[PDB]
RNA sequence: GGCUCAAACUAGGAGCCGAAGCUGCGGAUUUGAAACUUGUUUUCAAGUGGUAGGGGAGCGUUGUGUAAGCCUGUGAAGGUGUGUCGUAAGGCAUGCUGGAGGUAUCACAAGAGCGAAUGCUGACGUGAGUAACGAUAAUGCGAGUGAAAAGCUCGCACGCCGGAAGAUCAAGGGUUCCAGUCCAACGUUAAUCGGGGCUGGGUGAGUCGACCCCUAAGGCGAGGCCGAAAGGCGUAGUCG
RNA sequence: CCACUGUCGUUGAAAAGCCAGGGGAUGACUUGUGGAUAGGGGUGAAAGGCUAAUCAAACUCGGUGAUAGCUGGUUCUCCC
RNA sequence: UGAAAUAGAACCUGAAACCGUGUGCGUACAAGCAGUAGGAGCCUCAAUUUAUUGGGGUGACUGCGUACCUUUUGUAUAAU
RNA sequence: GUCAAGUAAUGAAGCGCACAUGGUGGAUGCCUUGGCAGUCAGAGGCGAUGAAAGACGUGACAGCCUGCGAUAA
């Protein structure tokens, strides 16, 4: 049957992408928190 | 001061398993089954240490009963005869005389038989 | 003396090779090879390969007459296991063990 | 039960079994020596020999009847050309089975099927 | 469905007491002198004093 | 089991068996009692089943001082046997293995003792060489190569799809595409084969698509309005 | 596009399917792409349905080692 | 080669579970927590003037004997 | 010697125990390149002269890491 993920690149970069994170105060807090953990992947 | 218990646990567990040698299956291999087999063996030994004294007297009495009945009376009349003759010989020695020297036991019965 | 050959790492279960080993144990160099070359079991190709290597070791390294040889000792051990995952129904997985075996053969007069 | 019954199933439908032995008979008539499974080798005697028997006398009806059961104009011409006048005086047993061990892939008992008299 | 206690290693091996390997019957061919399975052609094709190739 | 002037019942009598009870012999221990008097010694008396629980005395382990000591390549720790000693926890000695550390004594401090917590991690069992090997469209044979061929290549034949199980894309993926080479692992079997490993190659646009111009929904939004702060909304616009 | 009946499957081929039948099939239809509504909130031809295999209050992190008159477990030895 | 190669690259030491091989003894007429107290026989080492003891392995046969923990008035419990 | 009656021993498809010798496994012991808690001092910022974090490159040499930035170990 139809599963849950169903990928779309434009939809992925537009709801979780770098510029989507940087366009809100809380999205920049997400990025700061990924950087403090040292994650090699900030944004999808 | 971290204490690692591996060394003391190893020789502690080994001590129990060494005491469980000859047991069948897991009772001589795995500690969890061997520890309660060693304890149970010690419980049997403690009780069987009392029962041994209880079992050999049954053996002596039966041997004495056979010996007395071979020549004359029964055990119940034999012990009464020895008691009236002030003969202190224990049932252990009597059963050894009966089973190993029948001439002496024949003479020993006569002393009891003349006393009743 | 005793000439040893080892076949560490045979990709097969030890239980499957112990059956083949139990029929060549104690047999002469010649009877054991006929048993192995006409066996239908996969473990027989592994035992024959290790037996033949033990024969060459006796002929080459030890300078021993192979006509009087015999399978003096043979035992199959368990080797390292490859661990795999097998998907089952309802999203469950089991562990698959791909067992390997070590084959040790000793030939001697 | 299976009392007194004949025929093989060999894990096939009857249409598949019929086509498989038609192919085997044609292959045995061409090369005259094939290697196959022993159960298949024994059952091939019941489809291949009766074709040789009917080719012992050659006629359009017999020639057409063989082609109905073989569907190979190359082997039907060979059946009535050389196999017919080679087993004319032989009362059956036109092919022999020789066991040749077991198969490597699945340990199936193998056997060669050879036509008698220079196959 | 399933066991209530693990089988002992002894009980497991008594079930394995009929697990043997089949040993083929061999013979020596009259012509080539080679060893072969009984009622089977020799690896080079000889069976009962006859060639196959 | 078997039992009938009993091996049943009643009333008496005498023996004997019968417990970890009592006694006999040896040993330990708690409390109290006459003293070389702190276990310095000989005894005696009464005790010594035990959950919850209270009291007392100790064993072992890691670390600190003792210790720049003592032991140790003539073999440390650890491992694995054996002998021996103590009421116990446990101690000592020693054979083998091991190859570089250990630690007396007395104090001192604890990550100080495991069988259980459907405890946690790893390893390995039993079930069991059992179920199963994933659409019942289907395979047979001859050559080739190969260590090895039911599964690979070629050939003949057979079967299946054919509004697809054939073709072109978008999305998504990202080298899976082609060739050579290898078969350990992966492929639910074998594999010489592969979407596997390794090494090379391969994608050529003014016209196809994107980019680009334009805008929809919907975003963001000089100034503007509103709101403790964060921010919310919104015009021109600017993206989409 | 659905999901009415039955068999099968129930450590499945499948964490909802297959097969044989079944319903709608120009419409209050089905579907692609993008966008909007966010947790006591949303959305709901209304079943407390659905809101990422999670729903009578999502998920993640934090308060947090919440509390638990409850259940389980609780590790060397001997003497009174 | 190396002191060492059961230090050979999955490499120091190499425990246990678990799985083999060899040797000795027992085991195919006998019913159960698998032990314990006896105990014949056999096998193997050390002494001993030569089967006499002692040590080790096995355990025919006899008696007795329903695991452990927890929780309970009370558990072999077919309660955890 | 023949018969009769009575009664031993011998077995092992496999299995048990002990020992010997292995496999698996990776405990233990020893070890450390890594951490944990502090003391005494210092410092408490970096950035429009483009930061923090990255992307892609850069070598005789294929990859990754480290350095560096088309002046590119």
């Amino acid at each position: 049957m139809k599963r849950t993920f169903q990928p779309s690149v434009i939809k992925r970069k537009r709801t979780h992408g770098f510029r989507a994170r940087m366009a809100t105060k809380k999205g920049r807090q997400v990025l700061a928190r990924r950087r403090a953990k040292g994650r090699h992947r900030l944004t999808v | 001061a971290r204490v690692k218990r591996g060394v003391q646990a190893n020789r502690r567990h080994k001590k129990i398993l060494k005491r469980a040698k000859g047991y069948y299956g897991a009772r001589s291999r795995v500690y969890r089954v061997a520890v309660q087999a060693v304890t149970k063996a010690g419980q049997y030994a403690y009780r069987d240490r009392r029962n041994k004294k209880r079992t050999f007297r049954r053996l002596w009495i039966a041997r004495i009963n056979a010996g007395a009945r071979l020549n004359g009376l029964s055990y119940s009349r034999f012990i009464n005869g020895m008691k009236k003759a002030n003969i202190t010989i224990d049932r252990r020695v009597l059963a050894d005389i009966a089973m190993h020297d029948a001439a002496t036991f024949g003479a020993l019965v006569e002393k009891a038989k003349a006393e009743l | 003396m005793e000439v040893t050959a080892k076949l560490r790492g045979a990709a097969i279960s030890a239980q499957k090779v112990r059956l083949v080993a139990d029929e060549v144990r104690g047999k002469s160099i010649e009877r054991a090879l006929d048993i192995l070359t006409y066996s239908n079991k996969k473990g027989a190709v592994f035992v024959k390969k290790c037996l033949n290597s033990a024969i060459a070791n006796a002929e080459h390294n030890h300078g021993l007459d192979i006509d009087g040889l015999k399978v003096a000792t043979i035992y199959v051990d368990e080797g390292i296991t490859l661990k795999r995952i097998l998907p089952r129904a309802k999203g469950r997985a089991d562990r698959i063990s791909k067992r390997t075996c070590h084959i040790t053969i000793k030939v001697g007069e | 039960m299976r009392h007194r019954k004949s025929g093989v199933k060999l894990g096939r439908t009857s249409s598949h079994r019929k086509a498989m032995f038609q192919n085997m008979t044609n292959s045995l008539f061409e090369h005259e020596l094939i290697k196959t499974t022993l159960p298949k080798a024994k059952e091939l005697r019941r489809v291949a020999e009766p074709l040789i028997t009917m080719a012992k006398e050659d006629s359009v009806a017999n020639r057409r009847l063989a082609f109905s059961r073989m569907r190979s104009k190359t082997m039907v011409g060979k059946l009535f050309g050389t196999l017919g006048p080679r087993y004319q005086n032989r009362p059956g047993g036109y092919l022999r089975i020789v066991k040749c061990g077991n198969r490597d892939g699945d340990n199936a008992p193998m056997a060669y099927v050879e036509l008698v008299d220079r196959d | 469905a399933v066991q209530k206690s693990r089988k002992s290693r002894s009980r497991r091996d008594m079930r394995r007491s009929h697990h043997h390997m089949t040993v083929a019957e061999l013979s020596v061919d009259a012509t080539t002198g080679e060893k072969h399975r009984r009622h089977h052609m020799t690896k080079d094709g000889f069976y009962r004093g006859r060639q196959l190739f």
